[PDB]
């Protein structure tokens, strides 16, 4: 049904046109199943194929977001984003609540499905346009373009913004002490209540969604070993860490003295006011390696006073919000990962480890992608904001394997690191 | 014959004008050559004569072909081109031979002024404006307007595909399953049914077409069985390249060596085998296309060792979905691989070539890997589907890789195979330091200036050793420094460096490099026993190297 609401005229950043990404080939069964979907939309009004007249272009894929069942279907708004959005990031952008993250607990939940009745300005569906690739580029592609509000797109939320504030306030009322923050497709809702008391809080806000629209909050499902219910549940109370550790056992030989200083020495770089060289110097004999040498007394002065600067450090902790966030993870063991958090080298904003039971799927590339994604919503909840991440893997590799384990309905900025970092250790940052 | 389609719309770049271009008369006999398509062009409708208003004009040719009986005229629409607005890319990708379905009868359709019946939007046709001055320039009265797709023109090719595919969907649905591809002026139309049964269908189509305007001028089928699409040769049942001569000469230049490199990597396709490693790695002095590259020994081997395989004529297989799918990877060294896909044993279906180029000292594995990627990356943008993997590697060895290796990836379905080229790891540098190893510190360094460096070590055991340099880097020192610490050294070894640099190139495990040391070094470490590796600070560090630089630096 076409509704009559009046829409909101969307003007981009003039010199900047629209996006002409290009579309990834996809699996056979992948562009059926987006076919489908289409197919099902262009019913529902929301998108119309349109001409050659269109020349933009916008990325698509089929994820299985629920539980691995039916297909979702995933826009690489990237781009349009950039090109509109971050226009529409000071011209309707959605302040972010500095203390979600000294919350105690969290649950995400989406709501992408909302925009999907409210229409979209007409003098702009055009750069919405996106692309099913056809199999060995028999046909040419089949072009739509959304008349409604984009489910990937930042802008959608935005102009929701209004109408999602005024459902929100009867729950904001009865429920003051709640945190809530929209970044696009999803609700992000802080308490600080214990998780049985949380969790029906939840399912109170999600009846209480589908009271006050089709705002359909996708249902529960158990899915891991210790078995769940529903709901992205995050803990941001014990979202800190100092994944440094020193050795505090093996330190006795030339080797283990060797190596050692060598990270200290990156140290450096980081924590400043490290003092090695009275330890060094315990070494500069050109010794054998593997002799079993004791530590010496002024050496020793060296390794307890900067064991401590370590466990507390503090030095320009500032997060500039004109810069950007930049996260790069490195592939330590064999399931766990490490990332870290800066917007300017060094200048280390948050530090974690990552790791995946290593036996129900030891594979190398789901780890990252979960890990990729699990970095990104740590960020949202501190910053509210998606970080550019230095990918440690093969370009095409990933343009091939990402979206079949992405389980998000946003796609962050992606680099690939195609250099070895000497950085790995037994527990490495940056 | 126009059609009754509905015109796309079009417009111009944001604040953007049309073409004005008063071209300078031609008072020839060509004026007249032009009237005579033209007041024949405006009566089938294609063109018409508009008002003396606004319209502003657009460059016109009236020339002919060499010889050609037919003295047909031609209008550039360079300017225009550039005003218009941007379209959807008309043919952006293209499809490859090895991913089609056996057909039994195919049939291809000449559509020649396809463009000149599908009409043009009526708020843009004023932009096409063109005029022609007779004799004395007296009557310049004789300007004329587009209604069709201009021949040339920047959306002609986008919108006639689009009016095309619009035009085929009814046709399509009455009787489906019947495979219709078009390309410019081309349309494959192709269907299992018997040679009569399907010639039906084929009239149908002309006629279902006729009826929108756009005209078939050949009756039936005109072309000939073996077709020539993008060098491709098309046959029911196979596929190749039948024109694929290179020609011998004794002094060629690069203009020539590129093409040649272009004809053998577009050979890749079928002919198993063909490589271009020492073909190009010419190539990389700075570009003159005029400038001749004298050939190498190898680029002669080389050259011969692929016309023996272009000589004799190969054949590809097409798809069969209901069969599954299945690719084998083989190495030829120097970097260089190759790859062939089929369904049936022997039943080629495309093969192909990856090089690891321009970079240097690579794992053997890394390759294979990458390998496994560009193939990947194929199968699905043909087929759309991933193939089983047949490659000469142990589990075991590739397992230890992904396991080591710091960059993340992901091999699918995958089985071993057997080839004497059998891919594996020869050594592995010790985890843990070697306990009853000699230790030999290293260091190595140059005056970058002079050239001139010196290399040398020194051991647990006072066991120096210093041999100057000339006519090398830093880098080749620190590498050289280490060759020694193994040349000198025994069966099992520790060796200490400072060099970030010279710790990765080996901790890549690497071989065959066309860096002569780097081989010297990767037999030695072959040879040996065990070997710990570790690495230290350059200049503020100790260990030992506070002593050992200061033993290699003399001169400046
Ligand atoms: C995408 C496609 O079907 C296509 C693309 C380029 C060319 C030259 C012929 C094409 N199809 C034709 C056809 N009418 O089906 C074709 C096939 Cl399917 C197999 C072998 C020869 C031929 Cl001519």
């Amino acid at each position: 049904p076409i509704s009559p609401i009046e829409t909101v005229p969307v003007k981009l950043k003039p010199g900047m046109d629209g996006p002409k990404v290009k579309q990834w080939p996809l699996t056979e069964e992948k562009i059926k199943a987006l076919v489908e979907i289409c197919t099902e939309m262009e019913k529902e009004g929301k998108i119309s194929k349109i001409g050659p007249e269109n020349p933009y272009n916008t990325p698509v894929f089929a994820i299985k977001k629920k539980d691995s069942t039916k297909w979702r279907k995933l826009v690489d708004f990237r781009e349009l984003n950039k090109r509109t959005q971050d226009f529409w990031e000071v011209q309707l952008g959605i302040p972010h609540p500095a203390g979600l993250k000294k919350n105690k607990s969290v649950t995400v939940l989406d709501v992408g499905d909302a925009y999907f009745s409210v229409p979209l300005d007409e003098d702009f569906r055009k750069y919405t346009a996106f692309t099913i690739p056809s199999i060995n580029n028999e046909t040419p592609g089949i072009r739509y373009q959304y008349n409604v509000l984009p489910q990937g797109w930042k802008g959608s939320p935005a102009i929701f913004q209004s109408s999602m504030t005024k459902i929100l306030e009867p729950f904001k009322k009865q429920n003051p002490d709640i945190v809530i923050y929209q970044y696009m497709d999803d609700l992000y809702v802080g308490s600080d209540l214990e998780i049985g008391q949380h969790r029906t809080k939840i399912e109170e806000l999600r009846q209480h969604l589908l009271r006050w629209g089709l705002t359909t909050p996708d249902k529960k499902h158990q899915k891991e070993p210790p078995f769940l219910w529903m709901g992205y549940e995050l803990h941001p109370d014990k979202w800190t860490v100092q994944p440094i550790v020193l050795p505090e056992k093996d330190s006795w030989t030339v080797n283990d003295i060797q190596k050692l200083v060598g990270k200290l020495n990156w140290a450096s770089q980081i924590y400043p006011g490290i003092k090695v060289r009275q330890l060094s110097k315990l070494l500069r004999g050109t010794k054998a390696l593997t002799e079993v040498i004791p530590l010496t007394e002024e050496a020793e002065l060296e390794l307890a006073e900067n064991r401590e600067i370590l466990k507390e450090p503090v030095h320009g902790v500032y997060y500039d919000p004109s810069k950007d966030l930049i996260a790069e993870i490195q592939k330590q063991g064999q399931g766990q990962w490490t990332y870290q958090i800066y917007q300017e080298p060094f200048k280390n904003l948050k530090t974690g480890k990552y790791a995946r039971m290593r036996g129900a799927h030891t594979n190398d590339v789901k780890q990252l992608t979960e890990a990729v994604q699990k970095i990104t919503t740590e960020s949202i909840v501190i910053w509210g904001k998606t970080p550019k991440f230095k990918l440690p893997i093969q370009k095409e590799t990933w343009e091939t394997w990402w979206t079949e384990y992405w389980q998000a309905t946003w796609i962050p900025e992606w680099e690939f690191v195609n250099t070895p970092p000497l950085v790995k250790l037994w527990y490495q940052l940056e | 014959p126009i059609s009754p389609i509905e015109t796309v719309p079009v417009k111009l770049k944001p604040g953007m004008d049309g073409p004005k271009v008063k071209q300078w008369p031609l008072t020839e006999e060509k004026i007249k050559a032009l009237v005579e398509i033209c007041t024949e062009m405006e009566k089938e409708g294609k063109i018409s004569k508009i008002g003396p208003e606004n319209p502003y004009n657009t460059p016109v040719f009236a020339i002919k072909k060499k010889d050609s009986t037919k003295w047909r005229k031609l209008v550039d629409f360079r300017e225009l081109n550039k005003r218009t607005q941007d379209f959807w890319e008309v043919q952006l990708g293209i499809p490859h031979p090895a991913g089609l379905k056996k057909n039994k009868s195919v049939t291809v359709l000449d559509v020649g002024d396809a463009y000149f019946s599908v009409p043009l939007d009526e708020d843009f046709r004023k932009y096409t404006a063109f005029t022609i001055p007779s004799i004395n320039n007296e009557t310049p009265g004789i300007r004329y307007q587009y209604n069709v797709l201009p021949q040339g023109w920047k959306g002609s090719p986008a919108i006639f595909q689009s009016s095309m595919t619009k035009i085929l969907e009814p046709f399509k649905k009455q009787n489906p399953d019947i495979v219709i591809y078009q390309y410019m002026d081309d349309l494959y139309v192709g269907s299992d049914l018997e040679i009569g049964q399907h010639r039906t269908k084929i009239e149908e189509l002309r006629q279902h077409l006729l009826r929108w305007g756009l005209t078939t001028p050949d009756k039936k089928h005109q072309k000939e069985p073996p077709f020539l699409w993008m060098g491709y040769e098309l046959h029911p049942d196979k596929w190749t390249v039948q024109p694929i001569v290179l020609p011998e000469k004794d002094s060629w230049t690069v203009n020539d060596i590129q093409k040649l490199v272009g004809k053998l990597n577009w050979a890749s396709q079928i002919y198993p085998g063909i490589k271009v490693r020492q073909l190009s790695k010419l190539l990389r002095g700075t570009k003159a296309l005029t400038e001749v590259i004298p050939l190498t020994e190898e680029a002669e081997l080389e050259l011969a060792e692929n016309r023996e395989i272009l000589k004799e004529p190969v054949h590809g297989v097409y798809y069969d979905p209901s069969k599954d799918l299945i690719a084998e990877i083989q190495k030829q060294g120097q970097g260089q691989w190759t790859y062939q896909i089929y369904q049936e044993p022997f039943k080629n279906l495309k093969t192909g070539k990856y090089a690891r180029m321009r970079g240097a000292h690579t794992n053997d594995v890394k390759q294979l890997t990458e390998a496994v990627q560009k193939i990947t990356t194929e199968s699905i943008v043909i087929w759309g589907k991933t193939p089983k993997f047949k490659l000469p590697i142990q589990k075991e060895t590739w397992e230890t890789w992904w396991t080591e290796y710091w960059q993340a990836t992901w091999i699918p379905e995958w089985e071993f195979v057997n080839t004497p080229p059998l891919v594996k790891l020869w050594y592995q540098l010790e985890k843990e330091p070697i306990v009853g190893a000699e230790t030999f510190y290293v260091d190595g360094a140059a005056n970058r200036e002079t050239k001139l460096g010196k290399a040398g070590y020194v051991t647990n055991k006072g066991r120096q050793k210093v041999v100057p340099l000339t006519n090398t880097t830093n880098q080749k020192t620190e590498l050289q420094a280490i060759y020694l610490a193994l040349q000198d050294s025994g069966l099992e070894v520790n060796i200490v460096t400072d060099s970030q640099y010279a710790l990765g190139i080996i901790q890549a495990q690497p071989d065959k490099s066309e860096s002569e040391l780097v081989n010297q070094i990767i037999e030695q470490l072959i040879k040996k026993e065990k070997v710990y590796l570790a690495w230290v600070p350059a200049h503020k560090g100790i260990g030992g190297n506070e002593q050992v630089d200061k033993l290699v630096s003399a001169g400046i």
